[PDB]
């Protein structure tokens, strides 16, 4: 016969393994194929959708009001209205999105995202705001004429609903790394804030607040790697109704 | 034996220079397409950034047990390179450095002048690392503790292996290295990591019986093929 | 790839399909 | 309009622009599109060339890892003496993949899957650790797994004559060898299994909400061949499953609430933030505030 | 200029010089670049043809050789009572080449390198020494190793749910099969691990000097998969790991001093020489003192 | 299925092995490669480097004084100045240069060598200086007349500071052998020597000491075979902190 | 060599580039 | 995977075998050959000597 | 014959010279 010897690794069981293995059923027939809308091959086709920020995140906010931020007239220029943590790793506004959900299965990323805002007020409603993405180095800006000197967009209202700010990949590395620290120099992504570029201004008969909904997808430049246990998930005890399956 | 340098507004002539050495046998350029991570149009100062700035000298003296700087941080509070780097939030280039000293025919002594990449420093007789203050000095730059084991506990001997040229005052009175891009990723935050670190070493110690004087060395820099991406606000150290 | 089995479902794992169509789930509009 | 990728996009060189009648920086987000603004349109950018593979997300790579499924332990001993409840020397179990909560929210991600199942079986002992018992070494025995179909007839002791599986499918293997292992085919009378089902089973309005018989793999029962000997002994089994030769349809939203049950759906939350039934993101003081902002010094 | 070299270079043979204005045996040291003096030039030499091999130099072979990197005993008992700091039935570490010197030297020859990583598990096990213990034969037991990211969660107890293993990658393996083995890739976010890094890892000024977290490999998560039996053992586990398909740059001065911590650079010496800080080198009495002399009888 | 049987060395872990082994992130893609300076592929590139003799290894040397020998003016003709051991495997002036360092991980060594001075005095200095190789068979010479019979150069300081000495492959066998053993056939290399061919003379305004820097390299027909530890590094205890990455 | 494996990198040692240039180090000047 | 059965004569150790086996040293080069005056290739070479 | 080492040496006894001189032995005369 043939001479053989067996090398370390022999008769070991890997969870990530591959290879053939023995059919219990021999010249079964599998059911026919059909066509059924809507399969999906990669992972990265579903992280292109579009899905809510839930930005204020506040101990006042209950259920849906988490979903949108008010907005309303003012009396002095200038001024912020909120900002938002870009740790797409971390719990926070991005966490529970598409993106957010299939990026921590992972362990590191890469590539552009997109926020996109829509308006909620009155047809008669109208005013400018600035949107501006700030790169890391120190801490988040406070005032307009600080932040306007990073990325932005200057967005009026109108017929389209809508806009979109490209928060572009700046980084020294090819990936960025989801280690639990949220100051380090592979983690950090830095910051985006809103402020009044005008005045919201709406006549008498018109609700006196307005609402913004917003949206982050990723571009088709974004990429994952390092697969790993999602934390969203987890459990202490058997669920109810297990011991009967074996009843 | 005789060499001229020129960059953007600055020049230095030498009489008594020994060739000069390419560390590594490379020579700097700007960053290529398809070696690019950082997807924004990069900031390319040119002449204003790339032009030789002069240090504060340092008196060689009898004790003296050597001198050091770090690569970019005593560069970054100096001229336009300075304000580039405090408002973007990446930076890459390569190094040309002079280093000049010079003595009468009467004098004697040598010094080993060498540029070291990722010089990570260690502590003497303790468990605890180095402090931020330890090691980020700026424009002033530091002095060795423990030359002989290069204040990391390796040897001065070897050092050898890495770019380097001496002094040796009955040779000459100049010492030039151009230093290349190097890093494992094709750029960096220049306000925590520093690529290279310059050191000068007193092998052969100062000497003669002729008139005293004091005798200093002088160390002049200028950034080359100088790059920065993520403009925002200005943020300091 | 080592395969002795009569039966095709036997096999290892395919990791060959790069074809997608994101399209469907991104922009499904007339 | 479907193509062939294998690595993440490039970038394009790109200039000024100041154009009337073009606002690629405004969408329409009521028509259920999502926004197709590109990085060239919306700031100046460099040529980059991006050489970032694809293959680790693809679908049969994100779903094809061995995962646990069922974990029993029982006592291998002379059972004369035990209560009806007890697992006698052997026990059943009806094959899901609802029980371990890592594998379930995976499979979760999708409407409708087909799949070969690959399962792996892993056995361990220990001497029963009463006071009248010093350890006495472990007993390398011969164990017995049955396949049987959803609802037909199962073995009711260790040495029943079900157990001479004339027809069925048995696998037989030691505690010495490595980990027994087979694949089970895709088995549905349909083109692929429901994850999902927002129905009934039967004609009658009395059935159970959700479930499908149609899904169901099977049962497996496990024995020890060996008779029981002189001094008693814990036995534990754990299942793993592989799926392979993947297809997936209709991705869906992940769970965010606790699971309650494997019979259904049921949902109660934490008692504060965050996975809360009011509060799924953890919160913080203001919509101003930044949790983790970086102090100067 | 880059060549192909595969053996020790020729020597050829030479005639009597005297020649004006040529100097071969001068060179000029301040320059940098090493002496091109060649024997030929130094004196008369006859031809020979050279055939010695220079493969057992290469940078592959030279780092290529497993090498032990983790050592850890711990009790396989009932831990009932046993105080917190305690390795309950498992273990967790996180994967350095820093804790042994042999494989800490040779890799800090180099400034940064790029290798792939295989890893070979090793497990021994002897009965615990009280004086209420006889020897009583030695378990077969299973073993389970987890590969964890760097800072993901880690199991808390030798039970927990989280050894379920969904997405993670687990190894089982038996004390008398092989010792267990397999090969982690290239992980590093750049292209090379940086051996030194002379920075530090956050944006605040508090962070630790010279780590870098892009370099470090992940974690392993290790457990006795059995429950413990009526009496105890001690269990002692050996990791060895072998660098391949090794790219190299930057070579460096080795270590002379001691190294006294696996988490910086720092030093202290002997207290006489060899290897003191002020003396790396054994003395001897002069200058002119030839330490091994020869005598004539 | 295939008739087989096992080897004698089945199961066995050899630590110098060569086979694939079992991948346990499938479908990885790791970071591309990019350019950096300074590849190295083969030690004999590294051990071809120049690097300093510690020649004054003596009780009253501190520190860098160690790596200089200090030359001054004789009343007296053809003066010995110094002597070199050669055992290259030994503690002693050649153990801690990069050629040194690297033999010490190997047990067998053959080619040239060839050693580099540097004279460090002022311009206004003179002098003549014998550099002298013996092969081996007794003792050390101490005569100039003795030891100018050996391999040697004469050296004038002049405009080029520095002298090469080769020191010449003159072996009966085709290696040398690293035994614990400085006087065995298969070891020993013989000595080299440094005389007075004239004497150091300097005006009154020079110092009246100078200093010289010894250098050593290996040429290219060097080689080196027979791996080992080295002997160079050792602990008898954990180091600090290394508990620390089992918590 | 054999090897069954997919993924490159599980492959044995690479013992084959005999290309060197040490005059990057020797003689780094102009 | 390759299906296989072991054969009576597994594992054994017989003095009188031919087999390849594991290499101590990797990439280690012994050293050249030279003429040697008197090589013998059969012990019947010997064996007719007076 | 089955060899997969890298290393020649690894290899099985070679056991095919058949080449003989006894007359070095017998006959060492002029």
């Amino acid at each position: 016969g043939v001479p053989t010897y067996l090398l370390p690794g022999s008769g070991q069981f890997l969870t990530t393994d591959d290879h053939s293995s023995a059919p219990v059923l021999p010249c079964f027939n599998p059911t026919p194929e059909m066509h059924i809308p809507g399969q999906v091959r990669n992972m990265l086709e579903v992280v292109q959708v579009e899905s809510m920020m839930e930005i204020n995140n506040t101990e006042s906010a209950v259920g849906m009001e988490r979903l949108k931020v008010d907005i309303s007239a003012l009396t002095d220029v200038d001024q912020l209205l909120f900002n938002i943590p870009l740790d797409i790793q971390l719990d926070g506004p991005l966490r529970n999105t598409l993106v957010g959900n299939i990026s921590r299965y992972y362990t590191h990323w890469s590539g552009s995202l997109e926020m996109t805002f829509m308006f909620c007020g009155s047809f008669m409603a109208t005013g400018k705001l600035i949107l501006c993405y700030t790169p890391p180095g120190g801490s988040c800006p406070t005032t307009r004429e600080t932040a306007m000197l990073g990325t932005h967009v200057v967005w009026d209202f109108g017929l389209q609903s809508s806009v979109t700010l490209i928060i572009p990949w700046i980084s020294g590395s090819h990936y960025r790394m989801f280690n639990n620290d949220a100051k380090s120099t592979n983690a950090n992504v830095g910051y985006v804030t809103c402020f009044m570029q005008t005045n919201l201004i709406v006549p008498s008969e018109s609700s006196d607040t307005c609402s913004l909904i917003g949206f982050i997808a990723a571009k088709d430049d974004f990429s994952l790697r390092l697969m790993r246990d999602s934390p969203d998930i987890g459990q202490l005890d058997h669920l109810h109704a297990a011991e009967a399956a074996y009843q | 034996r005789v060499l001229q340098l020129k960059l953007g507004n600055s020049a230095i002539v030498t009489q008594e220079a020994a060739n000069y050495c390419c560390a590594y046998g490379e020579w700097p350029n700007y960053l290529p397409d398809h070696e690019a991570v950082a997807i924004d149009k990069p900031t390319q100062p040119e002449t204003a950034t790339d032009r030789f700035y002069t240090l504060r000298s340092v008196k060689w003296e009898a004790g003296s047990t050597g001198w050091w700087w770090k690569l970019p941080d005593a560069l970054n509070n100096i001229g336009m390179f300075g304000q580039n780097v405090q408002h973007h939030y990446l930076y890459r280039s390569g190094f040309l450095i002079h280093v000049q000293c010079n003595a009468t025919k009467f004098h004697q002594g040598a010094l080993l002048v060498v540029a070291i990449p990722e010089h990570q420093r260690g502590a003497h007789n303790t468990n605890t690392s180095p402090g931020f203050d330890d090691i980020m000095k700026g424009e002033e730059g530091g002095t060795f503790n423990h030359p002989y084991v290069l204040d990391d506990g390796t040897s001065l001997a070897c050092a050898t292996i890495f770019p380097h040229q001496w002094i040796n005052l009955r040779t000459n009175n100049s010492a030039t290295i151009v230093l290349p891009w190097m890093n494992a990723a094709p750029m960096d935050f220049p306000l925590r990591h520093n690529q290279w670190t310059l050191a000068i070493i007193p092998v052969v110690p100062l000497g003669t019986r002729t008139m005293s004087s004091m005798v200093p060395i002088t160390v002049s820099i200028a950034p080359m093929c100088c790059e920065f991406n993520g403009l925002r606000h200005a943020i300091t150290q | 790839q080592i395969n002795f089995y009569k039966d095709s479902y036997a096999a290892s794992a395919s990791k060959q399909d790069f074809s997608q169509d994101p399209s469907k789930f991104t922009e499904p509009v007339v | 309009i479907e193509s062939i990728i294998k690595t993440a996009t490039d970038t394009v060189k790109s200039e000024i622009n100041a154009e009337l009648g073009v606002v690629p920086s405004l969408n329409a987000v009521e028509t259920g599109a999502t926004s197709n603004t590109e990085p060239e349109e919306a700031i100046q950018t460099r040529t980059v060339i991006n050489q970032h593979g694809v293959s680790e997300t693809l679908v049969e790579n994100f779903l094809s890892r061995a995962a646990l499924v069922s974990k029993r332990s029982f006592e291998y001993k002379d059972h004369t003496s035990s209560a009806a409840q007890t697992d006698k020397n052997f026990f059943k179990w009806t094959i899901n993949t609802r029980s371990f909560v890592q594998l379930r929210r995976k499979l979760e991600l999708f409407t409708y899957l087909r799949f070969d199942a690959e399962i792996t079986i892993l056995t361990t002992v220990a001497v029963n650790g009463s006071s009248n018992n010093t350890y006495v070494g472990l007993p390398d025995l011969t164990l017995q797994a049955m396949f049987v179909p959803t609802g037909a007839l199962t073995p009711e002791k260790q040495d029943s004559f079900h157990w001479q599986s004339g027809s069925n499918a048995s696998v037989f293997f030691k505690i010495s060898d490595p980990p027994a292992r087979m694949t089970i085919p895709f088995m549905c009378i349909n083109s692929a299994y429901s994850v999902f089902y927002d129905g009934f089973a039967g004609f009658e309005k009395s059935g159970l909400y959700g479930i499908n018989p149609a899904d169901t793999i099977g049962n497996l029962c496990v024995r020890i061949v060996n008779e029981h000997q002189p001094v008693g002994f814990t036995v534990t089994v754990r299942v793993y499953m592989k799926p392979k030769h993947i297809k997936a349809w209709a991705p869906r939203p992940p769970r965010t609430l606790p699971y309650m049950s494997i019979a259904n759906a049921n949902y109660k939350g934490k008692g504060r933030a965050p996975n809360a039934l009011n509060a799924i993101i953890g919160n913080r003081d203001s919509v101003k505030t930044m949790p983790h902002n970086i102090v100067t010094t």
